[PDB]
RNA sequence: ACAGGAUAACCGCUGAAAGCAUCUAAGCGGGAAACCUCUUCCAAGACCAGGCUUCUCACCCUCUAGGAGGGAUAAGGCCCCC
RNA sequence: AUGGUUUGGCACCUCGAUGUCGGCUCGUCGCAUCCUGGGGCUGGAGCAGGUCCCAAGGGUUGGGCUGUUCGCCCAUUAAAGCGGCACGCGAGCUGGGUUUAGAACGUCGUGAGACAGUUCGGUCUCUAUCCGCCGCGCGCGUCAGAAGCUUGAGGAAACCUGUC
RNA sequence: GGGGAUAAGCUCCGUGCGUCGAGAGGGAAACAGCCCAGAUCGCCGGCUAAGGCCCCUAAGCGUGUGCUAAGUGGAAAAGGAUGUGCAGUCGCGAAGACAACUGGUCAAGUGA
């Protein structure tokens, strides 16, 4: 039959993605594919056979058109009137890792595994990370050509 | 455009630095820094100019080569000899003074007006009813100048307050 | 698709170049292949790529 | 920057001013307070200052806070609070082992008592929200003190979050601002503050500087 | 409340495309009980379940010693009691 | 051109039950803004208005008459806003009106009777299962067991105005 | 096609018109009547239809030539409007064109 995953056949890896100037909803795609193991051919549906992902860098990340002042993030409390709304530009500029947590939680399935998998995910606004001790290999955004 | 494509001289007195598209000058009154728009470098002419060049001949490009190379002559005529703004007052019982740093104006209203000097510029006041403001930078002389005029209402009835030459 | 983008090459262009190579190997033993034999796999790879055309879009 | 004190209310009473006026004032026991712990931005994150007041024999207190004490090198206190201050500038002026006493404010100044509030027990909408009954007479049927309406009819499909109705009342943290200082004895640690503070009488205060007025 | 930030209508400064002009497409300022802070309160079940400290910091038995199970304790807590 | 805040049209929804108006109690939302806030032009001299923009934070009275909504009036006020939500809200209240059975007037009918004509009188049931919401606990978790003091992501409250 | 205000998710007729009724499967987010396609049963085989191929989500952040700045794409009219690409005209013009400062300076395009 098919091949399934067993107890201890998941090995996972850790990616560093430098956000530098890369658009948004590319490196959260990448990053999602990545969280997924989607990347890997022993994958399943089923396990969260999927790598650590880290992202530095979140505040340098690139937006285009005008969407620093004209998208908002939105959320309500549950009390009437309790919208809130915050522009990218401030929520950049406040809480600049929430912007890339939003937009690659966003692209994951909204099951009980995409919540596990959410686990496996640390951004940091600055240019390094404490996870120096699992020795990260960096990662480049490439497209395969066909 | 056509303002664009023609250099703007370049005093020798002035000290011009180049580092990519940050330039920095240095004349007799002072030192003021410009950036310029990425579609249109700035190279210093070897003849005593810098090089406005405007390299494709789209809307935004067309339209910023007149804007950088006005932006630069400005830049340059204000750091050479500065930049000086002239005012008066028109009607009866408002009297204007320097008191050292900080500008003090009696409009008529209940309370003493204070008026506080930013960097670059200086407050000549030679008479009660007229006075001047001089600063090496357009922009932020031009832009004291509005809000020193602001301080009447227009009276388009009698006429007091202050108005430009 | 993991596999093959694993050796730089699309699903699409190997299931084309399989097929004009002539291997008549399934999805279900081509992913055994994938996780059990990755030299197979990489040398089928091989192989799908010799079959393919020169510009695949070409107008060929 | 803004002082602040641990004291106990004692109970309200009357003064006269020096207009003949009658002032209705509260008495804080500004007791003698002794600087324990010092938080500091380089270790804690925010610059705070710790207070120790009142009185406990030894051997009431648990090992956890003897230890705690011991450590600071002071006496154990009943009752522990912090002190939120703003920046090391205004966290330099206190070491530990340091005493604060009542003198610390001055006639005329402006402070905020912070307490617990009285205790009210389960309330009705009339009392823990000011509504208004309906009719005593006129055909009303056992409705003289009910809330009436909850909410709509088919939209709201539900009640909205925050709607005020019955419940626990009381004993909450409550800060009153902008209370004037009449008197500081400094003989008995006695505060007199014009007003009313929160809480019951031998309750725990914290009276600060004002926020606003000061 | 005071104070600060970013803005609405609006008032402007420095000016291109469009050799002038143009508060504007590059930019820079002012500008409201609206917005963000600021005032008060709740808040780590905030599952990224936080921080600063302090106290205890140990003793047996069983199966087969792989883990488990059981008992007795410490710091501390609860019940009973006022 | 919008809207379904008006009367409408259709009858898809229920006749093995979806309470019909006002009022009271308690809300929540929109802005097409009544006051307070900021501006523009004045056929604006100042005052004061006209008029038009931006602005929804808070506020927006008590009575006479009528079952009323509506309305008119009386005193005020900074102002006495317009609307959605089963024209919000009867397992929250009323029962004055409408809508059974009694009786009377006018009118119609030979008559029994009738009248989106009037008049007087006339049972408003229920111990909350679930969701919702307001409070209060028990259990487990937060990689030993405890104890003090806390940071705060995130939420809630408050925001009125006059005279001198 | 009639009635209605050519308004209705209004109503009444015609149609070797369809589907549903009495029809599963795939697509349109969900979706009796729309699109593809008519389920005898089994298979851990293959090819396709409609519709698709950044991630959710299977398959292209496909290739080449252009356009869009409006998040248009991803709802709407009369009408208003120096946006921009392409093409077609004409007027004026090195005798010096337009602007700027009938005659002078100036310097290529300038107007509908």
């Amino acid at each position: 039959p098919t091949y399934t995953p067993k107890a201890g056949d998941t090995t996972r890896s850790w990616y560093v993605i430098d956000a530098s100037d890369v658009v948004l909803g590319r490196l959260a795609s990448a990053a999602a594919t990545l969280l997924r193991g989607k990347h890997k051919p022993t994958f399943t549906p089923n396990v969260d056979g999927g790598d650590f992902v880290i992202v530095i860098n979140a505040d340098k990340i690139a937006v285009s058109g005008d969407k620093l002042t004209k998208k908002f993030a939105y959320r309500h409390s549950g009390y009437p009137g309790g919208l809130r709304k915050r522009t990218i530009g401030e929520l950049l500029e406040k809480h600049p890792t929430r912007v890339v947590e939003n937009a690659i939680i966003g692209m994951l399935p909204h099951n009980k595994l995409g919540r596990q998998i959410q686990k496996k995910l640390k951004v940091y606004a600055g240019p390094d990370h404490p996870h120096a001790a699992q020795q990260p290999i960096p990662f480049e955004i490439k497209q395969v050509a066909q | 455009s056509r303002i664009g494509k023609q250099p703007v001289p370049v005093p020798s007195g002035v000290d011009v630095t180049i580092n990519g598209q940050n330039l920095s000058v240095k004349g007799p009154k002072g030192t003021l820094t410009l950036d310029v728009a990425e579609p249109i470098s700035v190279s210093r002419a070897e003849d005593g100019a810098i090089v406005v060049t405007r390299p494709d001949d789209e809307r935004r490009s067309r339209s910023l080569h007149g804007l950088s190379r006005t932006l630069i002559a400005n830049l340059v005529t204000g750091v050479t000899e500065g930049y000086t703004q002239k005012m008066e007052i028109f009607g009866v019982g408002y009297r204007v003074q320097l008191k050292g740093q900080n500008l003090e104006f009696a409009l008529g209203y209940s309370h003493p007006v204070l008026i506080e000097a930013p960097e670059g510029i200086t407050f000549a006041v030679e008479s009660p009813t007229k006075f001047s403001v001089s600063g090496i930078d357009k922009q932020k002389v031009g832009q004291i100048s509005a809000v020193i005029r602001r301080l009447r209402r227009p009276d388009p009835y009698k006429g007091k307050g202050v108005r430009y030459e | 698709n993991a596999a093959a983008r694993a050796n730089d090459i699309t699903y699409n262009r190997l299931i084309q170049g399989l097929k004009a190579a002539g291997v008549e190997v399934d999805r279900k033993n081509l992913a055994e292949l994938a996780v059990s034999d990755p030299a197979a796999f990489t040398a089928l790879v091989d192989v799908a790529r010799a079959a393919l055309p020169e510009d695949v879009n070409a107008p060929s | 920057a803004r002082k602040g004190i641990l004291g106990t209310k004692l109970g309200m009473t009357q003064v006269f001013d020096e207009n003949n006026k009658v002032v209705p004032v509260t008495v804080v026991k500004a007791g003698p307070n002794v600087v324990t712990r010092i938080r500091t931005t380089e270790r804690d994150g925010y610059s705070a200052v710790q207070l120790a007041y009142g009185e406990i024999s030894p051997r009431k207190v648990i090992k956890p806070v003897a230890g705690q004490f011991a450590a600071a090198g002071v006496n154990p206190r009943r009752h522990v609070a912090e002190l939120r201050l703003d920046d090391e500038a205004a966290v330099a002026e206190y070491e530990v082992g340091q005493e604060l006493t009542a003198e610390i404010f001055s006639d005329g100044a402006y402070v905020d008592v912070t307490g617990t509030s009285k205790g009210k027990g389960f309330a009705g909408t009339m009392k823990r929200h000011g509504f208004r009954g309906q009719g005593a007479a006129h055909g009303a049927q056992a409705v003289h003190r009910r809330p009436g309406s909850i909410g709509g009819c088919a939209t709201p499909g539900r009640v909205f979050k925050g709607t005020r109705m019955s419940g626990r009342m009381g004993n909450d943290r409550v800060t009153t601002q902008n209370l004037k200082v009449h008197k500081v004895d400094a003989e008995n640690g006695v505060l007199l503050i014009k007003g009313a503070i929160p809480g019951r009488n031998g309750g725990l205060v914290v009276v600060r500087s004002a926020i606003k007025r000061g």
